[PDB]
RNA sequence: UAUUAAUCUAGAGUGUGGUAGGGAGUUUUGGAAUUUCAUGUGGAGCGGUGAAAUGCGUAGAUAUAUGAAGGAACACCAGUGGCGAAGGCGAAAACUUAGGCCAUUACUGACGCUUAGGCUUGAAAGUGUGGGGAGCAAAUAGGAUUAGAUACCCUAGUAGUCCACACCGUAAACGAUAGAUACUAGCUGUCGGGGCGAUCCCCUCGGUAGUGAAGUUAACACAUUAAGUAUCUCGCCUGG
């Protein structure tokens, strides 16, 4: 609420969402903000409930016009992030697809790979559960 | 350049007013390139900007 | 003290301020500099510019008093 | 747009005929008139300009479309009594918004600040005093609302304690 | 461990317990020693001279402490 | 000398629509009539035929970008001398 | 993701107000300075080099004053400045004309980035035709130093440097850093727009600089105008 600032999306919403969070961990950075998006919106959904980052607030003006949704990092007493390190395999143009066979396994099951594949964003872990494979999203460890 | 009233006070002024004739005249009698006319003019301003502050 | 902007002259033309425009003339018919004159850089544009001005209708020197 | 031109005159001549001058130059423009033909009488030239040291300053005051020029800037040159043609128009620098002209209140208080006829005159123009009304009439808001409100969670500190205890 | 009176240009990943005193100015540089002094004189059973001591105290012989710019 | 409000009169749809399509290529067709007279006025005007080309080059994007969406736009658009 | 049928404005454009700039072309105008010539003043040198000599000079030079003609460039203003896409742009005026920044309760409604081929511009040198030629100066001649000097120095000196129409399309055409976008400490200046308002300073949005951490780099170093975190596109590299 009164955000007094403007905020526009990078580029495709793969791309814009991982740099935010590299920069914020890399700066110690706890707050940030972008434009809302479905495809957004669901990655973050399941990147919160696999406990890597605190609150998400999807924000929309008084009128149905724009959707913004604000990100809060998780951290710890210490001051040392729960993010290690995030890598996007899809990207435009490069659209990559592997079977369910052949779905990756981040740094030994450690970290979480985002695998949209017939129902939304989804883990690779109950995506073996559910034998299916898709789209690839990012790998965030 | 006029100025004199008596003996030397103003002779004294003479030699200001000279010494930047000088210096001024000095660069119309070798020829060289825009450039470094540019580049010359450049160095001669960050000397002022070193001393007279 | 570019007393332009402190008193917001906000326009210069040839003749209504002329005498004004002498003083920034050096007695040996040359524009000063910003460390004699005190104008700022928009300011001395315009007084630069409406000193040639002036050169070109005669009332002022070129190269003596 | 506005116009202004400058007429150097044959000097040591009289000023009833410099006013047959200006007539005679009147009818040189073209189809625009509305001008004032207010002088500034005899002055000394700074320097010999064809022969003469002295002529006289003239000025016109016209307002109109861009063909006002070609006949008098040519019949100017030709013409042994005129030794000077600048015209000045619209294109100088300049800027006179309504909302900016009454700067006036700059002229009044300045004369205070250059009021110095007593002896206590401690006063200086270049000194800072930092006074501010400081209406800040500028926030640039963007109103939000709340649609998903997912997991909460609660504030904490930074503040760092090494080692707790040393033995 | 060091602690350090960390004024507001220091770097605090070094220094372990933050003190974010003033040092420039006399007065709460020989405040803060004092303070410190005895903390670790009263584990030694000795008095405390400017600590834990209440009010009407702490009053310091003052080298004037004003004018907290510099140039 | 471009009669800019005028010719926004012509081609306007509504009482307060100044920026749609059919404005702005008409604006562009009245620059490119007077670029082009000042161009063969002045042949060595090289900075007036970069203008002019980046003028004539938006209006093609226009154009084709018209003539993507709905072809029946600009059946009355076309009252232009164009093409 | 791709297709199709639609809606919205935040991307990008158009209009309104504010506004800066050596942005460009065409046509006119001006003063210094040099040269040549004319008129006096005057009598023996001038010129140039580390030193001298070719050269100029009693048929009167250098010097000095006045005047005319002629061509080229526009001191001072001029700066850790402004503009342009790059090359570049600085005496004054007129006409035509390009792009940029700030605020937008206005409008179209994804119309946007990149770009193989293509098109346009593109320092100086050079070339074709017609003019112009004050100064300067490749080639060339002569006087010096050297063993030699076809070089550095000196005295003459044409093409050219100038203008009108074309051609040539190369440079260390450099920020040795392709374009577009989102994010990432801070400090010191400076320039423009805006609000506040005597300047100075308050801050907002922009352009141009210095210092500077995480970060990057082989190091130098870059560091919010990236050589950082990432994407899209093009061009290019694969030992000498
Ligand atoms: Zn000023």
């Amino acid at each position: 609420i009164t955000t007094t600032k403007p905020i526009k999306a990078h580029f495709d919403p793969v791309a814009d969402l991982l740099t935010k969070i590299n920069n914020a961990r890399k700066a110690k950075l706890m707050t940030v903000t972008t434009i809302a998006s479905k495809l957004k919106i669901a990655i973050l959904e399941i990147l919160v409930k696999e406990g890597y980052l605190a609150n998400f607030q999807v924000l929309e003006n008084k009128s149905k016009t724009k959707r913004i949704v604000t990100f809060n990092l998780k951290y710890t007493q210490r001051r040392i992030p729960s993010i290690n390190g995030v890598k996007q395999i899809s990207k435009p143009g490069l659209r990559i697809y592997r079977p369910f066979e052949k779905l990756p396994l981040v740094l030994n099951g450690l970290g979480i790979a985002i695998i949209s594949t017939s129902d939304g964003v989804m883990t690779d872990k109950v995506a073996r559960l559910k034998k299916i494979g898709g789209e690839i999203l990012a790998y965030v460890w | 350049e006029v100025k004199n009233d008596d003996l030397e006070l103003a002779l004294k002024k003479f030699k200001r007013v000279s010494l930047e004739i000088r210096r001024l005249a000095q660069r119309h009698e070798y020829h060289l390139r825009k450039g470094m006319r540019l580049r010359e003019k450049r160095k001669i301003a960050q000397k002022k900007r070193r001393k007279f502050r | 003290y570019c007393r332009f902007c402190a008193i917001g002259q906000l326009r210069i033309d040839l003749i209504d301020d002329l005498e004004a425009l002498k003083r920034f003339l050096s007695p040996y018919a040359k524009i000063n500099p910003r460390r004699i004159t005190g104008n700022c850089q928009m300011h001395q544009r315009h007084v630069a510019k409406a000193l040639k001005r002036a050169r070109y209708l005669a009332l002022v020197p070129f190269v003596k008093d | 747009m506005q116009y202004n031109i400058i007429l150097l005159v044959d000097g040591s001549l009289s000023l009833e005929q410099a006013n047959q001058v200006n007539e005679k130059q009147q009818q040189t423009l073209t189809n625009v008139e509305g001008l004032q033909t207010e002088y500034l009488g005899l002055k000394e030239l700074a320097y010999p300009i064809k022969k003469q040291l002295s002529a006289h300053y003239y000025r016109w005051k016209f307002s109109g479309d861009n063909q006002s020029t070609k006949d008098f800037k040519r019949t100017a040159n030709i013409n042994k009594q005129v030794l000077r043609e600048l015209i000045i128009n619209l294109e100088r620098e300049y800027g006179y918004l309504a909302s900016i002209n009454p700067k006036k209140q700059q002229l009044a208080l300045q004369k205070r600040a250059k009021y110095d006829e007593i002896i206590a005159r401690e006063n200086n123009p270049e000194n800072p005093d930092v006074p501010v009304t400081s209406g800040l009439a500028s926030t640039q808001p963007r109103l939000s609302r709340t649609e998903k409100a997912q997991k909460p969670k609660e504030e904490l500190w930074d503040v760092v304690q090494k080692m707790g205890n040393f033995d | 461990p060091v602690v350090a009176l960390c004024n507001t240009n220091t770097n605090p990943e070094l220094v372990d317990f933050i003190i974010p005193a003033n040092n420039h100015q006399p007065q709460s540089t020989c405040l803060l020693m004092n303070l410190l002094a005895d903390a670790v004189a009263e584990a030694k059973a000795m008095p405390t001279m400017f600590a834990y001591k209440p009010d009407e105290e702490i009053q310091i012989e003052i080298p004037q402490k004003q004018e907290a710019p510099r140039q | 000398q471009i009669d800019k409000n005028g010719i926004i009169k012509s081609a306007q749809l509504h009482d307060k629509d100044v920026g749609s399509i059919q404005v702005q290529v008409s604006l562009l067709t009245s620059q490119i009539k007077q670029l082009t007279d000042h161009l063969l006025a002045n042949k060595k005007d090289f900075i007036s035929k970069r203008g002019l080309y980046a003028k004539v080059s938006k209006r093609k994007r226009l154009l084709k970008y018209l003539k993507h969406n709905d072809l029946e736009a600009y059946r009355n658009l076309v009252k232009t001398l164009n093409l």
